[PDB]
């Protein structure tokens, strides 16, 4: 089973919040540019090709049970030049209304409470060269999925993070048979001060610091036929918490966890390369994976194959996912399925996430 | 905001009942597991 | 109209029933979509569920046609 795992702040910052990048397997740090590229990689907002654009995505839980209970997404891009561009999202994990009453009486005045997660952010994204492009985005994170009672403070947890990614998309490359292009992109994200739930300097939890490194190539078919191959591979820049024990029996585990909660996040980004018994061979086990298909037809069909894998030492998060795309005539619509192949139960299963994006403004012509 | 009454189970009346089971428990500074009702101890060296 | 005793309760709480045909069916559901509770021939208030683990769970109440969904609060 799940041996240690990395445990970090605000892991609702590491769901996946569009349709389009759940249908790829949740990766978009290499894939072609879009509206949802702001969880994933802001740099290629200075490729997108249309000007403006807008984005509200869904992803419920508990579908059968009750709604109310999902992760939300609105996402907003604007790139003012052939060069820079200026993006803001937002994505808001809620389990909606909640009464909480302690009579019976009928008439009674009760309060509804509604405990939430929301990320706000907002990225500068700059072509540096003509097929290489840099952005550097600011988030906002807020935690207040606690309820306030007696002995208990319901006071929101807030933090900072910065997010630093890159985006390369090479020219058109003809070949024997197709005329194929190639992408590649990186994203270190969440970096920023622990965030404390219990407003306390002793105890502090670090930020789900990222790295996202991913590469794609497309064959081009008539020119009217997309065939897009993307791998991204993915590292938590965290400590992992000690196991057994690194020096009585619980006091050597008391100094080692003692240790481990007394590093820096900076420290820690830099730490998470190794800090464990296990060589080489053993640190590969942190990089979880994903690799998926995506097929576009007339540029307004999309049918999306991908498959995520985790280490089973820790997460144990893998499936495949299924995604399509509609383009009517500005208005995109996505949706993405996820059969999963872990032995934990996956709380996506049997859950259609829905992705809905307009664009508008004038066109910008792709290199 | 409520009152002090001396009605403790709500149900408006006032019991003057006294038939109830009696435990203890010694403190002491050297209690140790198996006596005293003391079925766990954890010491914990480092808190900050 | 469906009452629910404190709503962050420790895991035993209780059922706000107006006075109805008492036969109800209460199902508690986690928030991994598991089922944790069934109570079918349900008549009495008091839900004792104190075994679960902290969270949010999810009340079904199946009173004849009438269905209701709630949410819980275990801390
Ligand atoms: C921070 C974000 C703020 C929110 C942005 C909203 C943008 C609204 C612009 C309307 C729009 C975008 C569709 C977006 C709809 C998504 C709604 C999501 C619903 C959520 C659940 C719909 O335009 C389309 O929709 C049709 C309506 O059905 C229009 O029909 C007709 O519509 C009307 C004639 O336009 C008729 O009156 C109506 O009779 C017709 O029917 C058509 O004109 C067109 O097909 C077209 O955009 C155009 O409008 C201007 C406005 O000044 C926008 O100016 C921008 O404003 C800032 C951008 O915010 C930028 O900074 C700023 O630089 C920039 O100048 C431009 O973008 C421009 O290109």
């Amino acid at each position: 089973d799940i041996e240690r795992p990395i445990t970090t702040g605000v892991p609702f910052l590491l769901v996946a919040a569009d349709a389009r990048a759940a249908g790829l397997g949740d990766q978009g740090v290499a894939t072609s540019s879009d509206v949802f590229s702001q969880q994933w990689n802001p740099a290629k907002y200075a490729f997108a090709e249309d000007a403006q654009g807008l984005s509200i995505s869904y992803t419920p839980y508990l579908t059968d049970l009750a709604n109310d209970i999902s992760l939300g997404q609105v996402t907003y891009y604007n790139k003012i030049n052939d060069r820079s561009a200026f993006a803001g999202s937002f994505r808001y994990f809620g389990f909606g209304g909640i009464e909480l009453r302690q009579t019976g009486d009928p008439n009674e005045p009760t309060r509804e409470v509604n405990p939430n997660e929301f990320a706000l952010d907002g990225s500068y994204s700059l072509k540096l060269s003509e097929t290489f492009s840099m952005a550097v985005a600011a988030r906002y994170i807020r935690s207040n999925l606690k309820v306030a009672t007696e002995e208990i403070d319901a006071s929101a947890a807030g933090s900072f993070a910065v997010d630093v990614a890159g985006f390369y998309q090479s020219e058109e490359i003809a070949y024997s048979d197709f005329n194929g292009r190639w992408r590649a992109g990186f994203n270190i994200q969440n970096l920023g001060p622990k965030i404390s739930y219990d407003h306390d300097d002793l105890s502090a939890n670090f930020l789900p610091a990222n790295l996202r490194v991913g590469g794609g190539f497309d064959f081009i078919f008539d020119d009217y036929n997309k065939l897009g191959v993307s791998l991204e591979l993915t590292k938590l820049l965290v400590p992992t918490p000690p196991g057994p024990g690194t020096p009585s029996q619980s006091q050597a585990d008391e100094a080692n966890y003692k240790k481990y909660k007394d590093i820096g996040w900076v420290s820690g980004i830099f730490k998470s390369f190794g800090d464990a018994p296990g060589g080489f061979s053993e640190e590969l086990k942190e990089i979880t994976y994903s690799a998926a298909a995506e097929y576009m037809y007339q540029d307004a069909f999309a049918m999306r194959l991908g498959y995520y894998h985790e280490s089973p030492m820790k997460g144990a998060k893998q499936f495949f996912s299924l995604g399509a795309g509609f383009k009517y005539s500005m208005i995109k619509v996505d949706v993405s399925y996820l059969f999963s192949a872990s032995k934990v139960k996956n709380p996506l299963e049997n859950t259609l996430r829905f992705s809905l994006t307009f664009n508008f403004g004038d066109k910008y012509e792709t290199y | 905001t409520l009152p002090d009454v001396e009605d403790i189970n709500r149900d408006n009346t006032m019991s003057t009942i006294n038939a109830y089971y009696e435990y203890s428990i010694d403190v002491k500074p050297g209690m140790q597991v198996g006596e005293n009702y003391i079925t766990d101890i954890r010491e914990v060296t480092n808190v900050d | 109209e469906i009452v629910i005793f404190p709503n962050p309760s420790d895991g035993n709480f209780n059922i706000g029933l107006n006075n109805f045909n008492f036969p109800y069916s209460l199902e508690i559901f986690s928030f991994t979509g598991q089922k944790v509770f069934e109570k079918q021939n349900a008549s009495d208030s008091i839900i004792s569920v104190s075994y679960l683990p902290s969270g949010i769970y999810i009340v079904k109440i199946e009173k004849d046609s009438k269905t209701t969904i709630k949410k819980i609060i275990i801390n």
